[PDB]
């Protein structure tokens, strides 16, 4: 009746947020069965040169999972983009039922969790805190490694050996005589650093040149240039020089640095320009983490998964819901035996 | 009932993300039928009454 | 809720109240508009100086 | 030393804007405009129907 309120059209208000009844209090806790879901990330576009690294990484079975103490529903096939092109998700609807009967272990997993944030993704904050209350949006994620037959377990070296990141740290040459040599086997499908540049940020190595090795000719615009001399042309003052002349060579590519892969990047990128390029580094130069590719670039994307699962598991509270309310669940198209189909990209939309 | 067809979860996910938001699918185009629907079950609410 | 860390404004002080509204009014600044439950800390100023 | 740096900002400005805002999320809370509000359950009537 009041008309004073058909002044203000554009008013807002404020909201308490809520986590889905899943991710509540699903922490786990020893001598407790809890549930591991893995991530199956499977790249749609084609294979090429550009993009082989990520298109061969992605489809090895070294997963990870998310650990609850509840049981999760059946989830859509969900799309992500990436650079190199379109990616469908799913989350395995056979959970990995395991029980965690030693303390340390679950702190081990635990540590291993905050560190994927606070260090490979950068999503920390100083005043950020590691949760052990069990409440809203309490859940854990975990790497999965095959075990016994077809059967997954959990990376156990992997966490206890990475409970945080090493720091990249360079050496000089007194301190590299004595140095082991590096090895091949020692890099192949991880994950390096070159210290002696200011790129500090993480980067893959692809493939190992053993039979390139320093000293020799550039096979693009520098015929008469090699890589040594030309390595000493940008930094010899931060080098020194190069021990190990002799030894093999690596090929790298970089990491995107975008988490958010929802929207298409649309754009021209030139392949043969940007792919141009082409980076040759010293084995010993670069810091050598003895963390997996493919497991980080399965990182790369998490937060994305994980924003995506929390307003599917809100939409499939409401889909049961309603269903139950119109007794409507009953049918068998909506009965236990649902099967979600995946997320349509809306083409007519601006930003597709 | 024939041609029922299942709530997709996917359409439910549509419908509770908004166009802020800047996802690749959104609320607007089930936002039509839903006003248009709206209208008319008021109307004929309404008027029945 | 103005005396937020209470415990520790009395133990920096080395006293404990009883009733704070005294010590509210002495934290009162005149320019501070919310407080309207105490004058500001001039009244207890004037006689704290003697 | 977090309370003295809290009362510190305060003292620069108490009554006017929200300083919270740039962190609204640490706590969970979040504000949204009436329209959007309004269309998603038009949205949810769509989907529905």
């Amino acid at each position: 009746t009041a008309t004073v309120n058909k002044a203000d059209k554009s008013k807002d208000r404020t909201y308490k947020t809520e986590c889905p009844l899943e991710f509540y209090d699903a922490l786990p806790r020893v001598g407790e069965i809890c549930y591991a879901y893995e991530i199956f990330l499977e790249p749609q576009f084609e294979s090429c040169e550009y993009t082989e690294h990520m298109y061969l990484n992605l489809q090895t079975p070294r997963n990870y999972a998310i650990l609850l103490r509840n049981k999760l529903p059946r989830l859509a096939e969900m799309p992500l983009f990436s650079n190199q092109g379109k990616l469908h998700v799913r989350v395995a609807n056979a959970p990995l039922e395991v029980i965690i009967q030693n303390s340390e272990q679950l702190e081990l997993l635990h540590q291993f969790h905050g560190m994927v944030f606070r260090d490979i993704l950068k999503i920390w904050h100083p005043f950020f805190v590691l949760d052990r209350r069990s409440k809203e949006n309490s859940y854990l994620v975990v790497p999965l490694i095959l075990g016994a037959g077809e059967q997954k377990c959990f990376d156990w070296e992997l966490m206890t050996n990475f409970r945080r990141l090493p720091q990249s740290h360079g050496s000089n040459v007194q301190q590299r005589e004595q140095q082991p040599a590096p090895r091949p086997e020692d890099f192949e499908g991880k994950i390096v650093t070159q210290w002696y540049a200011n790129y500090d940020k993480p980067m893959l190595v692809t493939k190992v040149h053993r039979e390139l090795t320093p000293l020799s000719y550039m096979e693009k615009n520098q015929q008469d240039k090699t890589y040594y001399e030309f390595t000493m042309s940008k930094y010899g003052n931060r080098i020194g020089d190069v021990v190990h002349k002799d030894k093999f060579m690596i090929e790298v590519r970089d990491l995107t640095e975008q988490l958010t892969f929802y929207v298409h990047n649309r754009g021209k990128f030139n392949a043969k320009s940007k792919a141009k390029m082409k980076v040759i580094l010293i084995p010993e130069l670069c810091f050598n983490f003895n963390f997996p590719g493919d497991l980080w670039l399965k990182l790369i994307f998490l937060p994305s998964i994980l924003n995506r699962m929390y307003f599917l598991l809100h939409a499939e509270a409401l889909r049961k819901r309603f269903n139950t309310y119109l007794n409507l669940h009953l049918l068998p198209f909506n009965g236990t035996d649902y099967m979600p189909r995946p997320l349509e990209i809306d083409y007519s939309l601006k930003r597709n | 009932k024939e041609h029922i067809t299942p709530a997709e979860q996917g359409e439910f996910l549509a419908a509770i993300t908004a166009s802020s938001a800047a996802d690749v699918f959104d609320m607007e185009r089930l936002e039509i039928l839903g006003n248009s629907f709206l209208k008319l079950s008021a109307t004929l609410y309404l008027a029945s009454k | 809720g103005f005396l937020i860390n209470h415990y520790y404004l009395e133990k920096n002080l080395g006293y404990t109240f009883k009733d704070r509204r005294y010590l509210l009014q002495a934290l009162t600044h005149p320019s501070y508009p919310t407080n309207r439950i105490t004058g500001s800390y001039q009244e207890l100023e004037f006689i704290g100086n003697a | 030393r977090f309370v003295e740096g809290c009362r510190a900002n305060g003292q620069s400005f108490y009554a006017g804007a929200d300083f919270s805002s740039e962190v609204n999320f640490c706590v969970g809370l979040v504000t949204i405009p009436n329209k959007v509000i309004a269309d998603t359950l038009e949205a949810l009537l769509g989907v529905i129907v």
